[PDB]
RNA sequence: UCCCCCGUGCCCAUAGCGGCGUGGAACCACCCGUUCCCAUUCCGAACACGGAAGUGAAACGCGCCAGCGCCGAUGGUACUGGGCGGGCGACCGCCUGGGAGAGUAGGUCGGUGCGGGGGA
RNA sequence: CGAUCAACGGAUAAAAGUUACCCCGGGGAUAACAGGCUGAUCUCCCCCGAGCGUCCACAGCGGCGGGGAGGUUUGGCACCUCGAUGUCGGCUCGUCGCAUCCUGGGGCUGAAGAAGGUCCCAAGGGUUGGGCUGUUCGCCCAUUAAAGCGGCACGCGAGCUG
RNA sequence: CGCCUCCUAAAAGGUAACGGAGGCGCCCAAAGGUCCCCUCAGGCGGGACGGAAAUCCGCCGGAGAGCGCAAGGGUAGAAGG
RNA sequence: CUGACUGGGGCCUGUAGAGCACUGAUAGGGCUAGGGGGCCCACCAGCCUACCAAACCCUGUCAAACUCCGAAGGGUCCCAGGUGGAGCCUGGGAGUGAGGGCGCGAGCGAUAACGUCCGCGUCCGAGCGCGGGAACAACCGAGACCGCCAGCUAAGGCCCCCAAGUCUGGGCUAAGUGGUAAAGGAUGUGGCGCCGCGAAGACAGCCAGGAGGUUGGCUUAGAAGCAGCCAUCCUUUAAAGAGUGCGUAAUAGCUCACUGGUCGAGUGGCGCCGCGCCGAAAAUGAUCGGGGCUUAAGCCCAGCGCCGAAGCUGCGGGUCUGGG
């Protein structure tokens, strides 16, 4: 028995599966936001970044901008430029969007 | 491991694939014998028409 | 007699009478049972005779248990026509029976009355018949 | 109450060959072991026609093993009505589901009117240890008219047994009997021709 | 008395044209089907009528994923 | 490189249902708000956002219970490739090899990959 | 862009029938006659016995149902004959199978006896004259020991008949 | 009498009968394309007129829904709305 | 060497069988709306349902167009084997596109066709050439270059017609079954089991008894043991059912079973298998091909030879191709 949350997390990532690119995995809790990039072929995560693990304090919008600006640097240090953005069940707005601008201003290509 | 093959019956009236196996083994006349090396690639041939043929084991 | 009230199709092919019966080979209803031997299509027009004669022999008591069913529709063309012009019209509903089938089971009736009651069906049915008592082998499966 | 038999092992024989010679092939097993055996038919039918799965049958191997066993299944020949295979369970102190026969005592009321007593389950599936085995289960059917339903929830059980099926199963019933005057009205009407399902 | 039957459609030659381990070229058709009896895997191109063709020049291999349906993979040698 | 824990893949019910217990420090989840962004074919339900006092009651995670479901041999048997016979027929036997399905014995209240938090 | 060119791979943009006045080239590839194979149908026979038969399952009877022979009915397939195998009925000539109409020998009888219903063995002879109509059939007329059913290209036109 | 679907069809393709069965010679200006959003039919219990069945809600609930039209194939982790 | 074909290997698959998980079928059973009927109201339900029975469940079943499962096989590719009137690119020259019998599956037919239409194979066609099979294109054996008055076998035969055993060993049949068939009927008979009854004397024959309530009852007109049934219980017993058949208008009666004796050892009834009987009547004269065979000259099992084909070897040589 599935729900609308699991269906919305399923359908957009199903759309991303045809891309084959490095997926920007988003997990948004009430307190923090977490993002680690995985290779869908071999099932190996490249690098991780979040707000809790980076010891952030307050508003998750600007905080999400910060975790993007902190995530993209290691990607430019490992040679990852072309990427995609998966939103999962969350809508592309607010916290997650500010995180996306955090990555795009961080130097990624999406 | 070698096998001396001796034909016992004539191939008249039998299906065509069996005739093609007899041609793969090189049987154009009756009662003709031939000592062939024992490998499953040749044994599987004789297994098909074994009822028309006889086989002797040598060396 | 017996005939289904509704069917998906009115016509069927003849199939093949090969093999033995896949089910209904052991008695599970009554004290005694009747096992058929020869393969045949069993019409309800053939079943009604054995049934009616047996209940006319009981005249009360006992229970008739039919374990087969006429699911095979039988066809035939009109008289004096040529081959073709469609398939013959369906005029009956028969049942496929092969060696090993136990068509009829009976209980509430003692051995002798069961014997003659099962003896009438031997003649009123085309296939060879054999009378059985439900023993441990029929009880086991 | 308890029965015994003698058996021998078999390794490289054709089951059709032994079965023609009169030696029914078989394989005995439980969760701990597994072996191929064979048992003669002329010594099998006599014992099996009495205690099929309701009583215990201990087998004796050629080496001298005495194993209390119970036949789990019998594969009958679909043509000759003669058993072509048998399964033998190997018992222990562990409880397991088995079958037990039902003895129906008492003269029913509906029978006195010439009725018919149908017995759905002369055997019942009940989990119990081999040491707590009763030989059968007594049930009073003297209060059966034409006609009321009897089920498995009415069972009285000797201590130590566990019913393995749902109590809603009907184990017996009383059915309307045949009649000559029913055949006259049985043909007094015509049933409708099969109404086909309209395709499309 | 006459006939109302005898009408039918031509066969569509339905099936798979390339099996496991075979040599293919870019554009060679692999599978023909109705609906989704197969699902495209790696380098498995598919059109509108469910025709599966070779996306690249490679070797064919099949797998069954159970609940997700059977998939095909065309490997670079 | 050991425990628990947050994502995320794979195997595709041996992974579900049901019932019982259990954990809030971190986490996670409910939660406190509806001004802001957004939202409701009505509704801050969900979705969205800002927070942190309360809270394991739910859900989820971790474990027991095999009621149900799932998985499933050993055989023998069914069928049949090849090779043969019988029977007027319907169809039936034998040799060689392959060998089901159903049932029976029992096995299942998951396994694992990487990256991450704390613990050791 | 003009398609019931819907016979849809579509002759031309223009097209029904009649032929006992018929012709040519063909077919046993292909109906009608005949044999053949089948026995669907028709004829005859046997199974089981509910019941009728006052009583009495069978003296004769035999619901519902079942197993077969014969190749005499209509049909099925179109196998040799269309460089022909003359089609129904009648005349004539016989011979043949008994599922026997009469005659002979019989069991059973609801057989007092006569006469008779049913079943058994048996083809040796017999199996009448006529009106009707083309009739085969069949109703009728006076009889009868009885006025039988079928086979032989529904025998028989290189014998007539027409 | 052209075309489609079922099986006959003998586990590739294919396979004929005057064999057994239904459909077509249209439609959609969105019922096409792309983003986002969402899950049914059906059973238990409740409820204005008002319901076996109108709509909504509570529990169960894998496709038994539905997708212009016959059929199969396919299918909600959408193709459906 | 790329071919028919063989082995390893992975993939493609859904018919036989199999089963209820969907769609349908579904006899009986359990539950329960619903009604129909019926007690009981117009006063509105209630209760009983040996009534058909929705939904749901159980026991047991069915399907070419149903499938929770699913091979033997089929195909294709990879590689190995494998060299043959095998394979392939291009060029020229055709013939056929009336098939037929059979085998396996299916339909159409009527579980008919010397019937037809389909997929696979063989064969006849084109091998009416050869041995069998009595002769008979397609059933079995076997592909003829021809020349030997040599040899070995296949099918099939080995009593004579006619070459080879009236050859051995066991067992079967008594019907000339063999040498055309059925459902069915049977003191036919042979091979394996199962049993009981019977010297706590059976079966066969020979000697007594075989009774009462009760002409019982639902009961209608007679139903006295001897018509159906919703009764079969008992008494006295060595033994006796409230009656096996025969018998009556009911009766009456005889008798079966039965218990006892009489004679002193086997008897009779169920279930499997071999081979036989009746079932079995048609048209020119008979019949297994014949003559004729009964410890076979038949059926079954089981052995050692021989006969015998244009099939294979020796030997005599033609010709196409290949190595020299
Ligand atoms: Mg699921
Ligand atoms: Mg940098
Ligand atoms: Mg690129
Ligand atoms: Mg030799
Ligand atoms: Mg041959
Ligand atoms: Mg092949
Ligand atoms: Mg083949
Ligand atoms: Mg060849
Ligand atoms: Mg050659
Ligand atoms: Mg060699
Ligand atoms: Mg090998
Ligand atoms: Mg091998
Ligand atoms: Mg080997
Ligand atoms: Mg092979
Ligand atoms: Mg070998
Ligand atoms: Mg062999
Ligand atoms: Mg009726
Ligand atoms: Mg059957
Ligand atoms: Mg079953
Ligand atoms: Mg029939
Ligand atoms: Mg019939
Ligand atoms: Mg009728
Ligand atoms: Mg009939
Ligand atoms: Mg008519
Ligand atoms: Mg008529
Ligand atoms: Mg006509
Ligand atoms: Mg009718
Ligand atoms: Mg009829
Ligand atoms: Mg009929
Ligand atoms: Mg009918
Ligand atoms: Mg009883
Ligand atoms: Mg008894
Ligand atoms: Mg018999
Ligand atoms: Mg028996
Ligand atoms: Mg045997
Ligand atoms: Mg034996
Ligand atoms: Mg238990
Ligand atoms: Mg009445
Ligand atoms: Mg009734
Ligand atoms: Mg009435
Ligand atoms: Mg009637
Ligand atoms: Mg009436
Ligand atoms: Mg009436
Ligand atoms: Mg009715
Ligand atoms: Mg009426
Ligand atoms: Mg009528
Ligand atoms: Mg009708
Ligand atoms: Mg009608
Ligand atoms: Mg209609
Ligand atoms: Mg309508
Ligand atoms: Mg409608
Ligand atoms: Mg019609
Ligand atoms: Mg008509
Ligand atoms: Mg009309
Ligand atoms: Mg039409
Ligand atoms: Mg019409
Ligand atoms: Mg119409
Ligand atoms: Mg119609
Ligand atoms: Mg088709
Ligand atoms: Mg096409
Ligand atoms: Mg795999
Ligand atoms: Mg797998
Ligand atoms: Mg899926
Ligand atoms: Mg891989
Ligand atoms: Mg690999
Ligand atoms: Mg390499
Ligand atoms: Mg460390
Ligand atoms: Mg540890
Ligand atoms: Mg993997
Ligand atoms: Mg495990
Ligand atoms: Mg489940
Ligand atoms: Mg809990
Ligand atoms: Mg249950
Ligand atoms: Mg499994
Ligand atoms: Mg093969
Ligand atoms: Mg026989
Ligand atoms: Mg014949
Ligand atoms: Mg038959
Ligand atoms: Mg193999
Ligand atoms: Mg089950
Ligand atoms: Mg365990
Ligand atoms: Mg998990
Ligand atoms: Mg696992
Ligand atoms: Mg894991
Ligand atoms: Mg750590
Ligand atoms: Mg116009
Ligand atoms: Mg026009
Ligand atoms: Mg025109
Ligand atoms: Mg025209
Ligand atoms: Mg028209
Ligand atoms: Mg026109
Ligand atoms: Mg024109
Ligand atoms: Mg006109
Ligand atoms: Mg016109
Ligand atoms: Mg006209
Ligand atoms: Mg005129
Ligand atoms: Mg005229
Ligand atoms: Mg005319
Ligand atoms: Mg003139
Ligand atoms: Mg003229
Ligand atoms: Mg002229
Ligand atoms: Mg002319
Ligand atoms: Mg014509
Ligand atoms: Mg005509
Ligand atoms: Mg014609
Ligand atoms: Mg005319
Ligand atoms: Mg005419
Ligand atoms: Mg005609
Ligand atoms: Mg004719
Ligand atoms: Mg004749
Ligand atoms: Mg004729
Ligand atoms: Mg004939
Ligand atoms: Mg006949
Ligand atoms: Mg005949
Ligand atoms: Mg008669
Ligand atoms: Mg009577
Ligand atoms: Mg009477
Ligand atoms: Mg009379
Ligand atoms: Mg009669
Ligand atoms: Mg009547
Ligand atoms: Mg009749
Ligand atoms: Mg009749
Ligand atoms: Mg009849
Ligand atoms: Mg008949
Ligand atoms: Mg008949
Ligand atoms: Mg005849
Ligand atoms: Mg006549
Ligand atoms: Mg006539
Ligand atoms: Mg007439
Ligand atoms: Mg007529
Ligand atoms: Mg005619
Ligand atoms: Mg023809
Ligand atoms: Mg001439
Ligand atoms: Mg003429
Ligand atoms: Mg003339
Ligand atoms: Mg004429
Ligand atoms: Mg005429
Ligand atoms: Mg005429
Ligand atoms: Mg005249
Ligand atoms: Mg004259
Ligand atoms: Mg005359
Ligand atoms: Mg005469
Ligand atoms: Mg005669
Ligand atoms: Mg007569
Ligand atoms: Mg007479
Ligand atoms: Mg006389
Ligand atoms: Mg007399
Ligand atoms: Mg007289
Ligand atoms: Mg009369
Ligand atoms: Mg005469
Ligand atoms: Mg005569
Ligand atoms: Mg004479
Ligand atoms: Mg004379
Ligand atoms: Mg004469
Ligand atoms: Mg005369
Ligand atoms: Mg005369
Ligand atoms: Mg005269
Ligand atoms: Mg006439
Ligand atoms: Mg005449
Ligand atoms: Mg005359
Ligand atoms: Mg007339
Ligand atoms: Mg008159
Ligand atoms: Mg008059
Ligand atoms: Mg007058
Ligand atoms: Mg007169
Ligand atoms: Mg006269
Ligand atoms: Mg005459
Ligand atoms: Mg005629
Ligand atoms: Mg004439
Ligand atoms: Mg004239
Ligand atoms: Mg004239
Ligand atoms: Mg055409
Ligand atoms: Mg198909
Ligand atoms: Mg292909
Ligand atoms: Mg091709
Ligand atoms: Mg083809
Ligand atoms: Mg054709
Ligand atoms: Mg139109
Ligand atoms: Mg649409
Ligand atoms: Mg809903
Ligand atoms: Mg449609
Ligand atoms: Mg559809
Ligand atoms: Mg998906
Ligand atoms: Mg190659
Ligand atoms: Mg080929
Ligand atoms: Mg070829
Ligand atoms: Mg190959
Ligand atoms: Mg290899
Ligand atoms: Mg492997
Ligand atoms: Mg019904
Ligand atoms: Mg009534
Ligand atoms: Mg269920
Ligand atoms: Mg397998
Ligand atoms: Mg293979
Ligand atoms: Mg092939
Ligand atoms: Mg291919
Ligand atoms: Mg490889
Ligand atoms: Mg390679
Ligand atoms: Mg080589
Ligand atoms: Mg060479
Ligand atoms: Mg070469
Ligand atoms: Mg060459
Ligand atoms: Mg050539
Ligand atoms: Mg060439
Ligand atoms: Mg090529
Ligand atoms: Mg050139
Ligand atoms: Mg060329
Ligand atoms: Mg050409
Ligand atoms: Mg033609
Ligand atoms: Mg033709
Ligand atoms: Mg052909
Ligand atoms: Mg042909
Ligand atoms: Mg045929
Ligand atoms: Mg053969
Ligand atoms: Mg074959
Ligand atoms: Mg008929
Ligand atoms: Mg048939
Ligand atoms: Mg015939
Ligand atoms: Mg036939
Ligand atoms: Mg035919
Ligand atoms: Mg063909
Ligand atoms: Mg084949
Ligand atoms: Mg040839
Ligand atoms: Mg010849
Ligand atoms: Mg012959
Ligand atoms: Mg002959
Ligand atoms: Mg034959
Ligand atoms: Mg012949
Ligand atoms: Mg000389
Ligand atoms: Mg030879
Ligand atoms: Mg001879
Ligand atoms: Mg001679
Ligand atoms: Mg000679
Ligand atoms: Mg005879
Ligand atoms: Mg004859
Ligand atoms: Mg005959
Ligand atoms: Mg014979
Ligand atoms: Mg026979
Ligand atoms: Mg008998
Ligand atoms: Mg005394
Ligand atoms: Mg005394
Ligand atoms: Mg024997
Ligand atoms: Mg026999
Ligand atoms: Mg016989
Ligand atoms: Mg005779
Ligand atoms: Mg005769
Ligand atoms: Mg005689
Ligand atoms: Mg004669
Ligand atoms: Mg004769
Ligand atoms: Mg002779
Ligand atoms: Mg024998
Ligand atoms: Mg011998
Ligand atoms: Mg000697
Ligand atoms: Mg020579
Ligand atoms: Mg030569
Ligand atoms: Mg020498
Ligand atoms: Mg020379
Ligand atoms: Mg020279
Ligand atoms: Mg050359
Ligand atoms: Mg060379
Ligand atoms: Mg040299």
């Amino acid at each position: 028995r599935l729900t609308a949350y699991e269906r919305r997390k399923f359908r957009v990532r199903n759309r991303i599966k045809r891309t084959g690119r490095l997926r920007l995995s988003v997990f948004r809790s009430l307190k923090h936001i977490y993002a680690q990039i995985i290779d869908d072929e071999k099932g190996v995560t490249l690098v991780s970044a979040s707000s809790l693990a980076l010891k952030l304090k307050g508003n998750k919008t600007e905080v999400a901008r910060q975790v993007g600006r902190a995530l993209a640097e290691k990607a430019l240090a490992l040679g990852i430029k072309q990427v995609a953005f998966d939103r999962g069940p969350y809508k592309y707005h607010g916290r997650v969007k500010a995180l996306a601008e955090g990555a795009r201003e961080g130097g990624l290509e999406f | 491991p070698r096998l001396k093959v001796k034909l016992v019956k004539s191939p008249i009236g039998y299906p065509k694939d069996q005739k093609a196996a007899l041609k793969a083994l090189g049987l154009r006349r009756l009662q003709q014998e031939r000592v062939l090396e024992d490998t499953p690639a040749i044994r599987g041939n004789v297994e098909k028409v074994a009822h028309l043929v006889r086989v002797e084991v040598v060396e | 007699m017996l005939m289904p009230r509704r069917m998906k199709y009115r016509k069927q092919q003849r199939g093949r009478l090969k093999g033995a019966t896949k089910g209904g080979d052991y008695v599970a209803f009554g004290d005694y049972g009747l096992v058929a031997l020869e393969p045949a299509w069993i019409t309800a027009q053939q079943i009604e005779a054995a049934r009616v004669a047996m209940v006319r022999h009981f005249r009360r008591g006992g229970k008739i248990f039919i374990r087969i069913f006429p699911d095979k529709p039988y066809t035939k063309k009109p008289l004096e026509v040529r081959m073709g012009k469609g398939k013959g019209n369906v005029e009956g509903y028969v049942a496929v029976v092969k060696p090993g089938r136990v068509m009829f089971e009976v209980a509430g009736v003692t051995e002798e009355q069961a014997m003659e009651a099962l003896r009438i069906a031997g003649h009123k049915l085309p296939i060879k018949t054999k009378i059985v008592r439900r023993d441990a082998y029929d009880e086991a499966q | 109450m308890e029965y015994r038999l003698k058996a021998y092992y078999r390794e490289g024989e054709k089951p059709s060959a032994l079965r023609r010679a009169g030696k029914l092939p078989g394989v005995m097993y439980n969760r701990h072991l597994n072996r191929k055996v064979y048992v003669d038919l002329v010594e099998f039918d006599k014992v099996f026609r009495q205690a099929s799965i309701h009583h215990v049958i201990v087998l004796e191997l050629p080496d001298g093993q005495s194993l209390p066993t119970l036949v789990r299944q019998v594969n009958l020949d679909k043509r000759r009505r003669r058993p072509e295979h048998v399964d033998f369970f190997v018992l222990s102190d562990e409880p397991v589901e088995m079958y037990v026969p039902l003895r129906f005592v008492g003269t029913p009321a509906g029978v006195r009117a010439g009725g018919v007593l149908q017995e759905i389950h002369r055997d019942i599936l009940v989990k119990v240890s081999p040491r707590n085995i009763p030989e059968f289960i007594e049930v009073d059917v003297s209060g059966l008219e034409i006609g009321d339903s009897l089920h498995a929830s009415d069972l009285k059980l000797p201590p130590g047994v566990e019913l393995a099926v749902s109590p809603e199963e009907t184990i017996a019933a009383v059915v309307p009997p045949e009649d000559v005057e029913k055949l006259a009205e049985e043909a007094a009407a015509e049933v409708a021709e099969p109404e086909v399902i309209k395709k499309g | 008395g006459s006939t109302r039957n005898g009408r039918d459609s031509q066969a569509k030659r339905l099936g798979v044209k390339r099996y496991e381990g075979q040599v293919v070229r870019a554009g060679n058709i692999l599978v023909r089907q109705r609906g989704t009896r197969f699902k495209p895997g790696k380098n498995v191109g598919m059109g509108r009528d469910f025709t599966l063709f070779a996306l690249v020049d490679g070797v064919v291999e099949f797998q069954d994923r159970g609940r997700l349906g059977r998939y095909v993979h065309v490997r670079p040698l």
